């Protein structure tokens, strides 16, 4: 896991285009009309993790291996969803425990552009100030009515929850982790996608894009579902299904 | 569009200080000063303001016709 066959190159608002294929766990969630409304991450051939608030159902399709969603020549996999496991502790008013698991009806075929991100242990310690990466097809400018076709990326620091509360106060819960306020921001269409940090050389899923400033302000932090606080539920969901 | 908020969680304080929990898609309340949204399409947005008053509860009372 977490070792892309195509190496990402790091120099979403004020991000940059990803190297094509370099985030091979990044999937698109698309409705029946082919419209991207959320992102997700492959954690193995059979499961995708995304945000609970996205409201994914079995009528949505998981799209793996895309870089340019405006292209018709990329070798992409359109993967039907057999079952949705929305975390029952997800609170649609507090947006806490914002995680959902998607069981694919057929297994993904891993390749150079499709593979899994690593999951952390519930005890892993990802230090405030660590530079991590988030990717997605969300707005590159809040005023836009047009997401980008090409997968974007940005580097950004993790915050402590203590410092994050100085922005968002009692909205911040233990199952949340904040990143950004550094000149970049997740934005609409990024939800459900990954916030990854490189642990022992392997990109590891530390957060799931969740919420933040309504205008995607680059001077306030984005808030992510804290995967360490949710990963035992992920592992146990997989073990049971 | 004029102000309104259905659920108004006013708290312990004098003068009051209140908090609206209404979920609105796309954007918040026109008079909200600080708005948060999920980064989905459509975004699910909330107003995190704290005012010492509530706006009219959006929905009418529907209780003035029957004697």
């Amino acid at each position: 896991c977490g070792v892309p066959a195509i190496q990402p190159v790091l120099s979403i608002v004020n991000g940059e285009e990803a190297v094509p294929g370099s985030w091979p766990w990044q999937v698109s969630l698309q409705d029946k009309t082919g419209f991207h409304f959320c992102g997700g991450s492959l954690i193995n051939e059979n499961w995708v993790v995304t945000a609970a608030h996205c409201g994914v159902t079995t009528s949505d399709v998981v799209v793996a291996g895309e870089f340019d969603q405006g292209s018709s020549s990329e070798k992409i996999q359109k993967l039907k969803i057999a079952k949705v496991f929305k975390n029952s502790k997800y609170n649609s008013l507090t947006i806490n425990n914002d995680i959902t698991l998607l069981k694919l009806s057929t297994a993904a075929s891993f390749s150079q552009t499709v593979s899994a991100v690593c999951l952390p242990s519930a005890s892993d310690d990802f230090a405030a100030g660590t530079t991590c990466v988030t990717t997605g097809w969300g707005l590159t400018r809040y005023t836009n009515a047009n997401t980008p076709d090409r997968l974007q990326q940005a580097s950004l620091p993790l915050l402590s929850n203590t410092n994050c509360k100085k922005y968002w106060g009692t909205k911040i819960k233990d199952a949340m982790i904040c990143a950004g306020a550094s000149g970049v921001s997740s934005c609409m269409g990024d939800s459900g996608g990954p916030l990854v940090c490189k642990k022992n050389g392997a990109w590891t899923l530390v957060g799931i894009v969740s919420w933040g400033s309504s205008t995607c302000s680059t001077s306030t932090p984005g808030v992510y579902a804290r995967v360490t606080a949710l990963v035992n539920w992920v592992q146990q969901t997989l073990a049971a299904n | 569009s004029k102000p309104c908020c259905d659920q108004c969680a006013c708290t312990k304080s004098n003068p009051p200080q209140c908090r609206c929990s209404d979920l609105r898609l796309n954007s918040c309340h026109s008079a909200c000063k600080s708005c948060i949204c999920t980064f989905s399409i459509p975004p699910q947005c909330f107003c995190v303001d704290i005012t010492d008053f509530c706006y009219e509860p959006c929905k009418p009372s529907e209780d003035d016709k029957e004697n």
